């Protein structure tokens, strides 16, 4: 950006096409821009992996496996930056294509560990669990479309179309929006001392889910037949005038879906069922559910003895450590 | 300090201008910063005139009465405050501005009003250096003149009580 | 600290491998030879992780076991006095305002605004650094 | 995004322009990616990381507030290109190579975007 | 220095585009820079004397 | 049945397009199978294990299943290796660039329209040889003799024969544009100076089976009128193409040269934009 | 080789026809006709960089030029061949005059500038703001031929000064005054931008008052 | 001097239909608010701008004010040519020029 500002305010000949100025900018920008999407993707994986065991009444499946998958995704995210520049005809295609195919694996092991953590538990679907399941579904579909996008001979047709828009909207929405709503509904008591309403939460979730899946699903078909991104107008002689209407109906449903959430937050911050205990979602972990519900300044009045990665669970259920250590390896 | 800044900075270069002639004009026509509020008030006041039998009351009359009202409300403030609060005792110890929230809020509101009027006087310079429309700056001033003072009052009241706590 | 150093060593090894492989695979098989823009970023991210890992390694070799690094430990081990954590301060918002002034003065090319922003940044940073070291007034 | 959708239905330019549409999708992408997601990450971090590791505070407590205020004022600077008569930035979110030059895209919204 | 500058400095208006003077453009800045700085130094010395003796 | 599993891909008018479509269909079916499996797993575990029934102590605290994780980390590697091999094969095939073409077009993209060149015509039949290069260049751009230039009031129509090797040479005057014909199932970026940026601006088409009219779009960010750079492609018979070329050699517009071979003079897939 | 405007109508066809037409006819959506205009209009519009323009709004701004190596001449001759507009001044070599367009009387030039030009720009040629977007730019980086062609062709929202109401001596004297006013020293210290009392009030409040209040804080105790 | 292209958007105030000579109109130059010279003339918006407090008059609609504290139109002067071809005045203003006062405009 400093190079660009120098070029704009001093005429600095840094990015002229006469030099290698057209591909230089793209290389730099995408070397920045793929780690950015992984930056905004990983912590929400963490959030959902942290919500699942509380409502499944089970430990997290494959702790060290999840840690290694995270490290692998991190290491691989910086050496795939050029799968955004297939259509320029100026990159080494097999390298980046193969390495994106490679980065597709650790996400798969992460997904399987989540499904395993939900396997044969005692499920109860309060709003955080509901939003986490929605995240699962939406992210799976988005990642499928992405790994489809990762092959060069197919990106030779679907790039710069609405297929790409549908893909990254699936992944972005399913990750940030759903995991963020899950985290809000999960940690609202631990920061406030109140409880958000649940009927409004279910209404909010269903509105969001329906509107989203109705606004972004038809764009795959809309972009497979020729309609590129970033067009302001099109002709009636072209096709695809009903799909745009369906998409805008879905967008307006998504827009209306935000009123229940802000109403719930506005009412439940001041009124709303107070929390006079630790751990309003029983069977909690992570040492944050072992301090008063609105934590004091400096966060702690006493600490428990730490022996595993579920210290609060072993604090509130001391008759469980023998059974947690005995049958921790059946699988 | 005065000698230094009278030697190093240039003020009023009358030779770049010319002698006064009623037919020519320039673009920056501002007075010194202590009349800029008078100029800004003349700029952002709407064109309300009255025409009745054989006569005319133009717009700058409004500027005249508002100016006079300000100059009359300034010297008569202590008597207003003693009539409103009802306190008539001798005082030799000062007050911290955080212990009197209402007067501090009134003063902050007046200062915000003065700042709006002063900035509305350099419309041309602001719209030229910072790329903003000119009509936009006129309307910004015309609306700020009503909505900025009360906002400043509210914030100043709450801030004073926060300091007390 | 032993595990942080190992993490950074793993990352540095992988990054160096990828950098060398990319360089030698674009030296051949490429349109114009070595690509020269991804190569540089890769060697210097390798250098980043290498610097951090080497510092952690030295600090680990120069240290005795710590209640955090140590299992088997109890809360009576860490009983003591921690460092100094700054309570309330209002200088950050002034630093941000000064930097924003300089940035908007660089966006619209206005040199006087840039000069004012730089002066304000120097003043605010000086205020932040000296906040807990000014002595009582001398009268 | 809602403005974009309601224009994209019903072929023909009903109430927008080409410039305004370009500015709309540029600012939509920019805001949604850089002024909502990257800071919400640190929001959740500042909320529940010290609680989870059992610490009383973050390492540097004033750098925290500095980060928050820098974020807020940078976002406000970048958004304030709509009050310019020419509008906000009109290139893509990605700012491709020669389109963001001085010859092409000469307005005063790209400068505010960059800073 | 103020006295010497006031007595022996080229002060007349010489402006043109042939002989770029640049010596006349420095005649008032020098007056200010010497006068103000001298009296400022005197004031600072006095303040220090009051504060320390 | 296959129009559905193609998700709206237009059928090709080129062999490589048909190979691309075959690969696309196969990969779509594979991904759908994976998604169906995993969605079944999710719906199952949420429909039956949901029973926090009348009775409960606590389910079970198990967390490690080493062989299962090894299995489910070894299978996706093979599943991606198969398709990596296939995609390498197909993308190698689609960029052959045989040395000797038969028609060579010079596509220039400037600010919000196109301009085509007709650089060289040399049939393998020995039936028609022609050279349209020009030292009119008094410097990377190419200038020709027969140039169909589009304007804001007429969609530039490109005419080509059917069943011949075509070669496209892509150059831009100001910024990056995009050259997409949705029927070729292929696209490429039109860079300002493709040689200083180490990009190859040349791709070939083996043959065009079907005749008719096809639309093309720009697929980049050009600026204001990016959505208004459309063109058209008319694929005609070789002898009709020869008649078109020799009637164009005598000074004549594109409209009349198209009308003289009993074809509509204007573009039939696209109309000029009123809202410009 | 003046019988060569094949270049000219080689660059126009690839950089202008999308907004002016193939026959210089003014596409009824964006651009004007460009028939009555001449070589001077093309020279001023392209050499300053305002030409080939992106989206186009209340004011096309000044940018970096695209064309030189004698192709501004090419487009200028091609456009002059389709009308009878004004032409650019030339010196006895055939190049564009720079030095011959400076007059010798600055009093008359300055009086003419204050009467005709200073209303929109400034006393000394700084900028000025017009209504609803548009502004009047600064006169510092424009050379002599650009000043002449600017007041001769009357660009967007700027009035058009013919050679009958503003003779050639008048134009030369105005050029001389502008070029002298932009290159003279400030014989009173650092001028604060060229404008009136707004920078002066700001400099007072942000230099003198902070110095005075800082010395007041240093001298006097706080309690 | 108004371009011959438009010459159809003029509105011609009720008492001054014949005050113009072809494409010449000759309004006054003293702003009708406080008396600064209204000299900023934008040639293709046909707007006159007073630089003192930024009023705007519509040169195509008998100099009617369309922005700011200005409330009265600019006065128009009647013009013609004489037997030799020079521009002369065809009378006087129909009303006082400049700022207003108690008596009348
Ligand atoms: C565009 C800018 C325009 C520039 C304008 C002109 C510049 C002139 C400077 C302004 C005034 C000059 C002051 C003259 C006094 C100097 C003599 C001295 O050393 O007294 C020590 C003096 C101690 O005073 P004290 O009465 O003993 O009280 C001690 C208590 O501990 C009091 O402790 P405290 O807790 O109350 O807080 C101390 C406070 C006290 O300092 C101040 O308050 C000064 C600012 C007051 C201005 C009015 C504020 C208006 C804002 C609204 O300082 C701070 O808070 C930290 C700010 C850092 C100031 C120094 C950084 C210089 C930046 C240079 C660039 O400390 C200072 O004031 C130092 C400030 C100036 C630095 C020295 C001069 C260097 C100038 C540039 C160098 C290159
Ligand atoms: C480019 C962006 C530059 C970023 C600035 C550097 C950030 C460094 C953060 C890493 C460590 C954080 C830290 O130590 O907290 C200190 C402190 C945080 O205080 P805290 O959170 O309450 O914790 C207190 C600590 O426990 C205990 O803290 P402490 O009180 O013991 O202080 C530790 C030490 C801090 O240790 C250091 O990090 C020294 C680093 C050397 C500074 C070199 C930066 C120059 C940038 C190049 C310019 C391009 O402070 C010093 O010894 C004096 C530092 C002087 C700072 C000089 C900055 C001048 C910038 C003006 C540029 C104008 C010229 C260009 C035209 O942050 C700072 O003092 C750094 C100033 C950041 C202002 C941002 C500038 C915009
Ligand atoms: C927040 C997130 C985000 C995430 C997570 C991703 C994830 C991925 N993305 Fe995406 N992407 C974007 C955001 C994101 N992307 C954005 C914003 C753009 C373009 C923006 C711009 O251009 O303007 C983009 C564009 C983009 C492109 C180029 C589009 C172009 O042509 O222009 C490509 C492919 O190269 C791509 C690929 C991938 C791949 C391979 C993944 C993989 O990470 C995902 C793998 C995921 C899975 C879910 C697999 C599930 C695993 C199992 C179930 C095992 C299954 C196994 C087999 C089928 C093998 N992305
Ligand atoms: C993290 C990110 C993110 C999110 C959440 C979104 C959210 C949405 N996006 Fe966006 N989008 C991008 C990232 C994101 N997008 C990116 C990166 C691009 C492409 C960038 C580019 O090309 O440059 C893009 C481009 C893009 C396009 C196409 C632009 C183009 O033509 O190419 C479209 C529409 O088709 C779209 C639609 C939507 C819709 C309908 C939502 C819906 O999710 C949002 C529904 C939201 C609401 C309606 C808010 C509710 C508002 C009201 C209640 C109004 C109230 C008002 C006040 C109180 C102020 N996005
Ligand atoms: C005020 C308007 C809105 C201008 C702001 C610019 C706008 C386009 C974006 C602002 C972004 C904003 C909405 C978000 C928050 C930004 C954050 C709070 C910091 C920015 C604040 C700004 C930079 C402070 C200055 C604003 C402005 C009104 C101050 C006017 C100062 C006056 C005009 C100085 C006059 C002046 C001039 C004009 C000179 O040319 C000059 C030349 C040489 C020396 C001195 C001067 C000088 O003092
Ligand atoms: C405090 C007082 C005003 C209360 C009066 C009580 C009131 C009820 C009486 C009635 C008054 C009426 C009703 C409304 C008043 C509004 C207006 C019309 C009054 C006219 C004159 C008025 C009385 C003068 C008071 C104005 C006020 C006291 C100014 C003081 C400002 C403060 C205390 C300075 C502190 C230190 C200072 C901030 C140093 C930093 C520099 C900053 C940037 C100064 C800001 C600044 C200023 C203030 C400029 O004037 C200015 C002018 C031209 C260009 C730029 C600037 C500029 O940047
Ligand atoms: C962005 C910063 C980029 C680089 C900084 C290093 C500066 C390197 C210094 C060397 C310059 C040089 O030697 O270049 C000589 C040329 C001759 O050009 P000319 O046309 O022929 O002369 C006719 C002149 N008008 O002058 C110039 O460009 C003038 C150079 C401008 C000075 C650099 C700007 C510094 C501003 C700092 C930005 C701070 C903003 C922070 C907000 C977040
Ligand atoms: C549609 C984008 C566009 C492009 C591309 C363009 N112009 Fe312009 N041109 C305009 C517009 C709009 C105006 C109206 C002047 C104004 O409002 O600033 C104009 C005005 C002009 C004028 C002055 C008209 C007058 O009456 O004085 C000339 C001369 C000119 N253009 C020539 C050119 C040249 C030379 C090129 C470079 C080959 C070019 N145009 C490319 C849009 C464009
Ligand atoms: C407010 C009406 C107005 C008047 C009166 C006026 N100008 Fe302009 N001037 C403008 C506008 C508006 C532009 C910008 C035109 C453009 O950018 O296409 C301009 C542009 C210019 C430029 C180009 C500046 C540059 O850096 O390219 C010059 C030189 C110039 N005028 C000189 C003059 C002279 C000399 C006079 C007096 C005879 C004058 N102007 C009178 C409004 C005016
Ligand atoms: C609008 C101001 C302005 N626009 C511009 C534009 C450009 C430039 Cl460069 C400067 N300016 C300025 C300007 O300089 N403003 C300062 C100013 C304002 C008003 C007065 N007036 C004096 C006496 C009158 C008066 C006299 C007798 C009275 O007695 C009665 F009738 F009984 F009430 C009442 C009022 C009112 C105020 C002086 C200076
Ligand atoms: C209340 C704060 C408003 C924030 C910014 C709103 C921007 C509004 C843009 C529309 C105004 C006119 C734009 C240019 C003219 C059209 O045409
Ligand atoms: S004097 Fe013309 S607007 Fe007040
Ligand atoms: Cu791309
Ligand atoms: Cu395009």
């Amino acid at each position: 950006l400093f190079g660009l500002a120098a070029d704009r305010h001093l005429g600095a000949h840094i990015y002229d096409p006469a030099n290698g100025g057209v591909l230089l900018w793209q290389h730099l920008f995408w070397f920045f821009g793929h780690p950015e999407v992984y930056i905004i993707a990983l912590p929400f994986f963490g959030i959902v992996s942290e919500i699942f065991p509380v409502f499944s009444r089970k430990p997290i499946f494959g702790y060290t496996t999840l840690i290694y998958a995270t490290l692998a995704i991190a290491a691989l995210s910086v050496a795939v930056w050029a799968h955004h520049m297939y259509a320029t005809g100026a990159v080494l295609l097999p390298f980046f294509s193969f390495m994106t195919f490679l980065i597709a694996v650790p996400t798969g092991i992460k997904f399987f560990n989540w499904i395993g953590t939900m396997w044969k538990g005692q499920l109860t679907f309060e709003t955080p669990m509901l939003f986490s399941v929605g995240f699962l579904i939406t992210f799976l579909l988005g990642g499928l479309s992405g790994v489809l996008l990762a092959s060069p001979p197919l990106d030779f047709h679907v790039t710069d179309s609405y297929f790409v828009i549908a893909h990254f909207h699936y992944v972005l929405f399913g990750t940030i929006v759903f995991a963020t709503y899950a985290g809000i509904y999960f940690w609202f008591p631990k920061m406030t001392g109140r409880l958000l309403d649940e009927r409004l939460g279910k209404l909010h979730f269903w509105l969001t889910f329906i509107g989203f899946h109705t606004t972004f699903l038809v764009q795959h078909w809309l972009g497979d037949e020729g309609m590129p991104r970033r067009y302001a107008d099109y002709l009636p002689t072209d096709g695809f005038t009903t799909l745009n209407v369906i998409s805008t109906v879905g967008a307006f449903i998504l827009g209306v879906s935000m009123l229940p959430f802000v109403w719930n937050v506005f009412k439940s911050w001041r009124y709303g069922e107070p929390v006079t205990v630790d751990d309003p979602w029983g069977y909690g972990n992570s040492l944050e559910w072992a301090t008063s519900c609105p934590p004091p300044r400096h966060n702690f009045t006493e600490l428990p003895r730490i022996r595993s990665e579920r210290p609060a669970f072993e604090l509130h259920y001391p008759h469980m450590v023998e059974r947690m250590r005995a049958e921790a390896h059946v699988g | 300090v005065l000698g230094l800044m009278g030697g190093l900075l240039q003020i009023n270069p009358i030779w770049n201008l010319g002698p006064y002639k009623p037919s020519q004009v320039s673009a920056g026509s501002q007075p010194d910063f202590y009349m800029m509020w008078t100029e800004g008030l003349a700029r952002i006041w709407p064109p309300w005139e009255f025409y009745f039998w054989h006569h005319t009351i133009p717009a700058p009359v409004w500027v005249a009465v508002i100016m006079g009202l300000v100059f009359v409300l300034l010297p008569a403030y202590p008597f207003l405050e003693k009539r409103f609060t009802g306190d008539y005792a001798h005082h030799n110890l000062l007050q911290r501005p955080r212990d009197v929230p209402v007067r501090t809020a009134i003063g902050a509101m007046a200062i915000a009003f003065y700042m709006v009027l002063t900035l509305a006087a350099m419309n041309d310079i602001i719209a030229l250096k910072f790329h903003i429309s000119l009509n936009a700056t006129t309307w910004i001033g015309r609306i700020g003149m009503v909505i900025l003072p009360p906002f400043v009052y509210f914030i100043t009241y709450r801030w004073c009580i926060g300091l007390q706590r | 600290m032993h595990i942080e150093a190992r993490l950074f060593e793993i990352l540095t090894a992988f990054f160096a491998l990828a950098a060398v492989v990319y360089a030698v695979l674009t030296a051949m098989f490429a349109t114009g030879g070595v690509e020269w823009a991804g190569t540089t970023a890769l060697v210097l991210t390798t250098g980043l992780t290498l610097i951090t890992g080497t510092f952690f390694r030295f600090v680990a070799r120069r240290l005795d076991t710590r209640p955090e690094d140590y299992e088997d430990a109890e809360i009576s081990d860490g009983a003591g006095e921690l460092g100094f954590f700054a309570p309330h301060s209002w200088w950050p918002i002034l630093i941000s305002l000064s930097f924003s002034t300089a940035a908007v003065g660089a966006a619209l090319w206005l040199p006087w605004l840039i000069a004012a922003g730089v002066a304000f940044v120097i003043t605010s940073v000086c205020g932040l650094v000296f906040e807990y070291y000014w002595g009582p007034e001398k009268h | 995004a809602l403005f974009m959708r309601t224009e994209l239905a019903m072929p023909g330019l009903q109430f927008l322009s080409n410039e305004q549409f370009n500015q709309l999708f540029t600012m939509h992408g920019t805001v949604m990616l850089l002024f909502y997601a990257t800071p919400i990450v640190f929001g959740f971090a500042n909320l529940v990381l010290p609680l989870q590791i059992g610490a009383p505070d973050v390492a540097f407590p004033r750098l925290n507030a500095l980060s928050f205020w820098l974020f807020l004022f940078g976002a406000l600077i970048a958004i304030a290109g709509f009050i310019t008569p020419g509008g906000a930035a009109d290139f893509g979110w990605t700012a491709y190579s020669p389109l963001t030059d001085a010859i092409h895209s000469p307005g005063a919204g790209g400068d505010l975007w960059i800073m | 220095a103020l006295l010497l500058i006031f007595l022996f400095w080229p002060w007349e208006f010489k402006a043109a585009d042939g002989e770029s003077d640049f010596i006349y453009s420095l005649t008032t800045p020098l007056y200010g820079l010497t006068f103000g700085l001298s009296i400022l130094s005197i004031a600072i010395g006095a303040v220090l004397y009051q504060k320390r003796f | 049945w296959s129009d559905a599993l193609a998700l709206g891909w237009p059928t090709g008018i080129t062999p490589e397009a048909k190979l691309n479509r075959e690969l696309w269909i196969g990969s779509v079916i594979a991904s759908f199978a994976v998604g169906a499996i995993v969605w079944g797993l999710i719906f199952w575990t949420s429909a039956f294990h949901r029973k926090k029934a009348t009775d409960t102590e606590l389910p079970r605290q198990f967390g490690y299943n080493m062989p299962l994780e090894l299995t489910l980390t070894v299978i996706p590697f093979l599943i991606i290796s198969v398709l990596f091999y296939f995609t390498v094969v197909v993308q190698e095939r689609m960029m052959h660039k045989d040395p000797n073409p038969e028609v060579v077009i010079d596509v220039t993209a400037f600010q919000w329209n196109w301009k085509f060149g007709y650089q060289k015509i040399a049939f393998a039949d020995g039936s028609f040889d022609y050279d349209g290069a020009d030292p009119e260049r008094k410097t990377y751009l190419n200038f020709d003799k027969i140039e169909t230039l589009g304007t804001s009031s007429e969609i530039p129509v490109l005419v080509l024969p059917a069943g011949k090797r075509i070669e496209f040479v892509l150059n831009s005057a100001d910024v990056i544009h995009g050259f997409w014909v949705p029927e070729f199932l292929f696209k490429r970026d039109v860079l300002p100076e493709p040689k200083a940026n180490n990009s190859d601006n040349v791709f070939q088409v083996s043959e065009i089976q079907q005749t008719g009219a096809f639309v093309g779009r720009c697929t980049e960010m050009c600026g204001t009128f990016h959505a208004m750079m459309n063109f058209e492609v008319r694929v005609v018979e070789p002898n009709d193409f020869k008649a078109y070329i020799d009637q164009r050699n005598a000074g004549k517009t594109n409209a009349e040269a198209l009308a003289a071979i009993n074809q509509p003079p204007l573009a039939i897939t696209t109309e000029p934009f009123e809202s410009r | 080789s003046s019988a060569l405007l094949r270049t000219g109508k080689q660059l126009f066809d690839t950089s202008c026809v999308s907004c002016h037409g193939a026959n210089l006819q003014g596409v009824p959506d964006h651009g004007p006709s460009l028939i009555g205009v001449g070589e001077a209009a093309v020279y001023f519009q392209v050499s300053t960089g305002r030409m080939p323009a992106m989206r186009g709004e209340a004011q096309a701004p000044r940018k970096d030029p695209i064309f030189d190596e004698a192709q501004i001449d090419a487009i200028g001759a091609y456009v002059q061949a389709n009308g009878g507009g004004p032409t650019v001044v030339r010196n006895p070599d055939g190049s564009i005059a720079t030095q011959s367009l400076r007059g010798n009387d600055l009093g008359r030039g300055g009086d003419l500038f204050r009467l005709n030009c200073a209303s929109c720009h400034n006393f000394t040629g700084k900028g000025g703001a017009l209504s609803s977007g548009k502004y009047a730019p600064d006169l510092a980086p424009a050379n002599e031929q650009q000043i002449l062609t600017a007041m001769l062709t009357g660009p967007q929202n700027m009035p058009k000064f013919s050679n009958r109401q503003l003779s050639f001596e008048a134009k030369k004297d105005i050029i001389a005054y502008v070029k002298v006013a932009t290159e003279a020293r400030q014989p009173g210290g650092y001028l604060l931008g060229g404008f009136g009392p707004a920078p002066e009030g700001m400099a007072m409040w942000i230099i003198g008052m902070v110095a005075a209040i800082g010395l007041a804080l240093w001298i006097g105790a706080r309690s | 001097r108004i371009k011959p292209s438009d010459l159809g958007r003029v509105v011609k105030r009720k008492g001054q239909e014949s005050f113009n000579f072809g494409e010449f109109f000759a309004f006054t130059k003293v702003c009708s608010h406080l008396g600064c010279p209204s000299s900023l003339y934008e040639q293709q918006s046909y707007r006159i701008l007073c630089p003192c407090h930024q009023s705007q008059f519509d040169a195509l609609h008998f100099a009617k004010p369309i922005f700011g504290p200005a409330a009265r139109a600019l006065a128009q002067l009647p013009i013609t040519i004489d037997t030799d071809g020079y521009l002369v005045a065809n009378g006087d203003f129909v009303e006082p020029v400049g700022p207003a006062f108690w008596e009348r405009t």
